[PDB]
């Protein structure tokens, strides 16, 4: 095990970028991407769980033009 | 003497592994607040064949795994303890042992 | 006197102090048993197709984190989903029982508040739920649409995170005991289990098929 | 059997508890009132509802042993539990973690 | 307190194994019903296996009335305790090997038969009759599918001249996809594949009673942190057999050159940080790639196949899956 | 963020009537009532929508008309009034209760400053109207919410 | 842990199979106390097997069929328990003494 | 590094000969079988300490995978609740067989001890699968070939004694003179 060379390859900023990905394209990706998008996280799984409550998916307030 | 290779982390995962029960049911410990069955001989049944074929299965390891050394006559002996032992799987069948 | 129905005074300080750390470890408590309440499937009359409903597609469940648990032994919420009756009352009384403790009664529709239109005349409906168990979150409506009910496990969640953990002492049912003994007669039970092959079924009687 | 009655601050069973596993019996009746603790009790109030426990399965000791008649015995303990509070004798519970309050908002006598 | 380094890092990937197990199948579960799934905890539903399992630590794991206490909390610990010594087999990666026993796929077949005992004393111990007739049920249904998964084993020791996980796995490192045991046991796989599946999912198995044969199966009266042994301890032998499926017929840690194009399962350019990332943890964990996707298959299976009663799941094992396991024997060896 | 400390705590005592924005799935507004009780400070959460004019139902006794349906006559329920009955109960070795409103959305413009100007003429009372909708649970005084 | 410590350990596992063999109520506790004395007589055949002829193990290989033939024995042993049930509704081995002299 | 194959050798001959006893001295028989497993896991720790890597991989499968469950299903096909505790049925014959098992372990030990084994210094297992399948085809042959013979028989055997008679229970076959259906034709008659 590296100590932290490799390490945070892994855990910290690869599956910072798979987060920025996840919320970009998820309901619109196609019925290929959708596959691929569900093999990101069954393999970056302990990266992704430790910035779990940092990042929240909820929607951008509207501003209601009408 | 101790001759067996890769043992040694045996004993240490047979212990930590069952620390994996005690341990969580004792970190649980520390935070939460007309009987019949029918006698139905089907149960037995169906545990009797399996003893006959988990035996069966055991006689054939020595041979699966020692095969492509052995050859050919130890694979027609081989075949006689196979060929007598599914006919005792067709009697299961016919005689609606394991119908359930 | 001076108030019908008074409210006993708190003469418990309630010294309810912690740190950070431990009220860090108090967020990943309440965090964890409000996200993730598993219903049980519970059902009596119309109010369980607006539940139902909202299992499928069109409303997602478990979207909240609300997997429904057919058995009282693993589930621990239990939305009251139709009109309870004299019988299904001790039913249901027994499916409350038999919950792990931090339960968390919803009431549903208006026969689980106040029996809705069997208020006026029925001789059995227990009028509400809260005649028999403690209901946290209301939910009136006839029957309350899909999209509301899940408006009440909204307020359900903000009564999860505002629970202390320190005060799980309420949790458990306390034991007010007393005995009589009665001097009432025993009777045989109606309803043992036999409909086709008890021996009334196969004849006709004596005395009354000459004239059939 | 267990024939019982389970209302809400009532649990008439029909047997002697034997440490939380109940039996059922033919001659005794276990009462437990508030096993949720809505209403916070007193030394007397707790003794009151024994004047009319002991009273009820006494008056009532005639009849059969149906779970008709332990509730009709329950829903006259659930009558005189509420007498108690519209006389003002015990009161609510106010570290319970629900606050319907099912016997009743609290109101003032003559406005 | 497990001092050796591989042990732990073996723990945490049979822990982690087990939340992306949940958490795939209230995903996929929920896209073939055309609906989200879980959202709201974590981003997107990281947080739902976390979450459902730490609120089991938290319930009063009490017990029934009139119940045995010794069988009733021995009960989930006879279940899951050989399904996690069993993860001392898969070896996962080149470099990497926790321990190299000189059999081992027969110490499998081993320990995953004291799983019956564990669903008999607790069916008898929570001593309620709809207890007792699911959990005479569920011991009779890893009897009949334990003996197919036997002989499917024993056609790949008879190629790979030996049951040391390792040496199975090097037969089959000489030709990348050529040599997988899949292309040489197609019928063998079968009947690994439908009997391991028939002795841990979801669909084979009578815990969700809307049949009414019981009540809720043998696992009704418990609660709590005992009902997520049988529950968070399901998973953990989903993911090893799984592993188990992409290490004796499917090449573990096996693939050909990864110098290709942007079309791997992977970003855009050639040689970027993203790449030999997905490389060099690829060069420790190969077979997860392969072991999630059985565990793809075996959640989208669910969804596929009817609910099979128990009639005719005993006329599965012993009727078609044993008689074709003995015949893949042979058709293995030469006749 | 994540690791909420105790400004809400001191916050509350500042300005007196708080205004939370919360997302609206709830589960994080509660978070803050917790840190609020553990300082002493009592909760009693009620409904908006089911408070009539504040100025009969908070501090002043009310007749709640009972549901007679068909089968009773017109009763008059004179309930005590809320912030002072439930205020007497409380002993002063704690501080005093907040009024946790849910659902405050509804509540017409002329209540919340009713509520923001009872909160300083009333000692050691406070209110914490929930209000709203966000991504990230915060706060605000209701006085600069009524002006905007 | 030597040659003689397995003996000995062997030699106590066959005598509380012995005492369960004599003294036991129930027709399935003579079963199990049956089975204690089938492992005894394995317990002192791989320790001879060990220690003893090493290098071929003659030992483990006659360890193998001690367990399937009480593996036999049980399912032959435990269909005549479940015969006897179905006539005589209830094991006990003092209740079988109806062929006595 | 060998003292801790002592510790783990007299640990597992403490939870064999502690399960022994439980399964022959248990007021209840369930908790009798359950420890039965006990046993036959432990003596199935005691085989990989002897260099037994194979017999004790076979054991767990069949005397605690096989046997134990065969067991545990034919006790609870036989409970009935009906005990009827008559301990002093006639005399005290369980202290008559305190002696003979304490009489045959004192002989034992004074055989174990004073025999002079011819114990080898050679290390053992050269891969014992490979030399216990290279028995089972050359010298162990006839052994291996009957114990076929033995368990279909056992399996026509135990099928005959244990099924249900819904072929036909009441069916008069024939007769000279009476027999009642599967029975021995000679009736009970007392002189
Ligand atoms: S109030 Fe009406 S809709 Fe609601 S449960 Fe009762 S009958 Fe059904």
């Amino acid at each position: 095990g590296v100590y932290g060379a490799l390490a945070g390859l892994y855990l910290l900023v690869v599956p910072a970028i798979v987060y920025a990905y996840l919320n970009a394209r998820w309901y619109v990706a196609s019925s290929f991407e959708r596959a691929f998008m569900y093999f990101l996280v069954t393999f970056f799984f302990p990266g992704l769980l430790l910035l779990a409550p940092f990042i929240n998916f909820r929607p951008q307030p509207r501003s209601l033009n009408s | 003497v101790f001759v067996l290779s890769g043992y040694e982390y045996f004993l240490g995962f047979l212990i930590i592994c069952s620390l994996v029960p005690v341990l969580a049911l004792a970190a649980s410990a520390l935070l939460r607040p007309g009987a019949w069955i029918q006698f139905n001989v089907r149960y037995y049944m169906f545990a009797l064949v399996f003893v006959i074929f988990d035996v069966e299965t055991v006689f054939l390891y020595p041979w699966a795994v020692a095969f492509h050394q052995l050859g050919l006559l130890a694979f027609i002996e081989a075949l006689i303890f196979i060929a007598i032992l599914v006919v005792a799987l067709v009697y299961a069948w016919r005689k609606r042992a394991l119908e359930w | 006197p001076a108030i019908l129905n008074p409210i006993a005074r708190p003469e418990v300080p309630q010294e309810l102090a912690e740190n950070i750390i431990l009220t860090s470890l108090n967020d990943v408590y309440d965090w964890a048993r409000l996200s993730s309440l598993w219903p049980l499937m519970y059902g009596t009359a119309c109010c369980f197709i607006e539940f139902a409903a909202m299992i499928g597609s069109r409303f997602d469940f478990d979207r909240f984190g609300l997997v429904p648990r057919n058995s009282p032994r693993q589930a621990d919420l239990i939305i009251t989903s139709g009109t309870i009756t004299m019988k299904m009352a001790p039913a249901l009384v027994r499916l409350y029982e038999q919950m792990p403790s931090p339960k968390y009664v919803i009431a549903m529709g208006a026969c689980t508040i106040t029996g809705g239109m069997f208020s006026s005349d029925s001789y059995s409906a227990v009028r509400g739920v809260d005649k028999l168990i403690p209901v946290d979150v209301y939910l009136p409506g006839c029957p309350p649409r899909p999209e509301a009910i899940m408006d009440a496990i909204v307020k359900l969640r903000k009564k999860i995170a505002n629970e202390h953990i320190n005060e799980r002492g309420n949790l458990a049912q306390t034991h007010r005991l007393f005995t009589a003994k009665h001097k009432m007669k025993p009777v045989p039970p109606i309803l043992t289990g036999q409909y086709l092959n008890a021996p009334s079924r196969q004849a006709p009687p004596p005395a009354l098929a000459a004239a059939m | 059997m267990l024939l019982k009655s389970t209302t809400r601050h009532v649990h008439i069973y029909a047997g002697h508890v034997v440490d939380g596993e109940v039996h059922p019996d033919t001659e005794t009746l276990t009462l437990n009132v508030d096993p949720d603790n809505e209403l916070e009790w007193n030394e007397a109030a707790l003794a009151k509802v024994e004047a009319k426990f002991r009273e009820l399965v006494a008056n009532a000791a005639g009849e059969d042993l149906t779970e008709y008649n332990l509730r009709r015995i329950g829903s006259d303990l659930e009558h005189f539990i509420r007498s108690l509070l519209m006389q003002g004798e015990i009161g609510y519970n106010l570290n319970s973690r629900v606050r319907n309050y099912s016997l009743g908002i609290p109101r003032v006598n003559h406005s | 307190l497990w001092l050796p380094l591989p042990m732990l890092m073996m723990l945490i990937v049979a822990t982690v194994g087990v939340l992306v197990a949940v958490w795939l199948e209230r995903k996929i579960s929920a896209a073939v019903q055309q609906r989200i799934g879980p959202e709201y905890i974590g981003p997107l539903g990281i947080l739902a296996p976390l979450a459902d399992g730490l609120k089991l630590i938290f319930k009063e794991d009490v017990l029934p009335a009139n119940s045995d206490r010794w069988l009733f909390t021995l009960g989930p610990a006879v279940v899951v305790i050989p399904v996690f010594l069993s993860y001392i087999i898969v070896p996962f990666g080149q470099n990497l090997l926790i321990s190299n026993l000189a059999m081992g796929v027969f110490l499998w077949i081993a320990l995953s038969s004291i799983a019956p005992i564990g669903l008999l004393m607790a069916g008898y111990a929570s001593n309620n009759k709809y207890s007792l007739l699911g959990g005479l049920r569920a011991a009779a249904q890893s009897i009949s599918y334990e003996i197919p998964l036997a002989l499917a084993v024993l056609a790949v020791a008879m190629m790979s001249n030996g049951l040391g996980t390792v040496e199975i796995v090097e037969q089959q490192s000489q030709y990348g996809i050529l040599s997988w045991n899949v292309w040489r046991q197609p019928i063998g796989f079968l009947v690994f594949w439908i009997a391991a599946l028939a002795e841990c999912e979801r669909l084979p198995f009578d815990l969700p009673e809307a049949e009414e044969e019981l009540v809720a199966g043998y696992q009704t009266e418990y609660a709590g942190m005992k009902f997520a042994l049988f529950y968070l301890g399901a998973y953990v032998n989903l993911v090893l057999s799984a592993l188990l499926v992409s290490v004796l017929y499917f090449g573990g840690w096996s693939f050909p050159i990864p110098l290709e194009t942007i079309a791997n399962l992977l970003g855009v350019s050639e040689t970027n940080p993203f790449l030999q990332i997905a490389f060099a943890v690829l060069g420790i964990t190969m077979t997860l790639i392969k072991a999630y996707f059985f565990v793809f298959l075996a959640i989208l299976l669910r969804w596929t196949v009817p609910r099979v009663r128990i009639d005719q799941l005993l006329d599965l094992g012993w009727k078609f899956l044993l008689p074709v396991g003995l015949v893949n024997l042979l058709l293995t060896a030469g006749l | 963020g994540l690791l909420a400390g105790y400004q809400f705590v001191k916050d509350l005592e500042s300005a007196g009537a708080l205004a939370l924005f919360v997302p609206p799935e709830g589960g994080f507004e509660g978070r803050y009532q917790r840190r609020l009780r553990s300082k002493g400070y009592t909760t009693l959460p009620m409904s908006a929508p089911g408070l009539g004019d504040l100025a009969a139902y908070l501090t002043q006794e009310h007749g709640i008309r009972p549901a007679h349906t068909g089968k009773e006559d017109i009763r008059v329920y004179f309930q005590p009034p809320l912030v002072t009955y439930h205020l007497e109960n409380l002993p002063p070795n704690a501080k005093g209760l907040v009024l946790w409103l849910i659902d405050g959305k509804r509540l017409s413009k002329q209540e919340f400053a009713y509520l923001a100007q009872l909160t300083q003429t009333l000692p050691k009372f406070k209110v914490v109207v929930e209000v709203g909708g966000d991504r990230v649970v915060r706060w605000e005084p209701l006085a600069d919410w009524v002006a905007a | 842990m030597q040659l003689t410590y397995v003996l000995i350990l062997a030699a106590l596992l066959f005598c509380i199979g012995i005492y369960g063999l004599v003294t036991s109520r129930n027709a399935v506790r003579v079963l199990m106390s049956i089975e204690l004395l089938l492992n005894a007589v394995n317990l002192n055949l791989i320790g001879f097997a060990n220690y003893l002829d090493g290098q071929q193990i003659k030992g483990q290989v006659f360890a193998v069929f001690v367990i399937t033939v009480a593996a036999a024995e049980a399912a032959v042993g435990l269909a005549i328990i479940l015969a006897i049930y179905r006539n005589r509704d209830t094991v006990d081995m003092e209740k079988f003494n109806l062929l006595k002299w | 590094a060998t003292l801790t194959q002592t510790i783990t050798f007299f640990a597992l001959a403490a939870a064999v000969i502690i399960a022994a006893l439980g399964v022959v001295l248990l007021d209840n028989v369930v908790y009798s079988a359950f420890l039965l497993g006990g046993v036959f896991l432990s003596i199935a720790g005691l085989y990989i300490l002897m260099n037994a890597d194979f017999v004790s991989a076979a054991q767990i499968l069949i005397y605690v995978g096989a046997v134990n469950v065969l067991i545990l299903f034919a006790i609870m096909l036989v409970n009935k609740r009906e005990t009827y505790t008559p301990v002093p049925g006639r005399w005290l014959r369980q202290g008559g067989a305190a002696v003979v098992s304490l009489g045959v372990f004192a002989l034992l030990t004074k055989m174990i001890l004073q025999t002079p084994w011819q114990l080898s210094s050679v290390p053992p297992t050269p891969d014992s699968i490979t030399t216990i399948g290279q028995h089972f085809f050359s010298d162990f042959l006839l052994p291996f070939e009957l114990a076929s013979v033995l368990l279909l028989m056992a399996l026509i055997g135990a099928v005959v004694l244990a099924r249900r008679e819904l072929v036909l229970e009441p069916e008069p076959i024939l007769g000279e003179e009476v027999v009642p259906p599967l029975e021995l034709p000679e009736r009970p008659r007392e002189p």
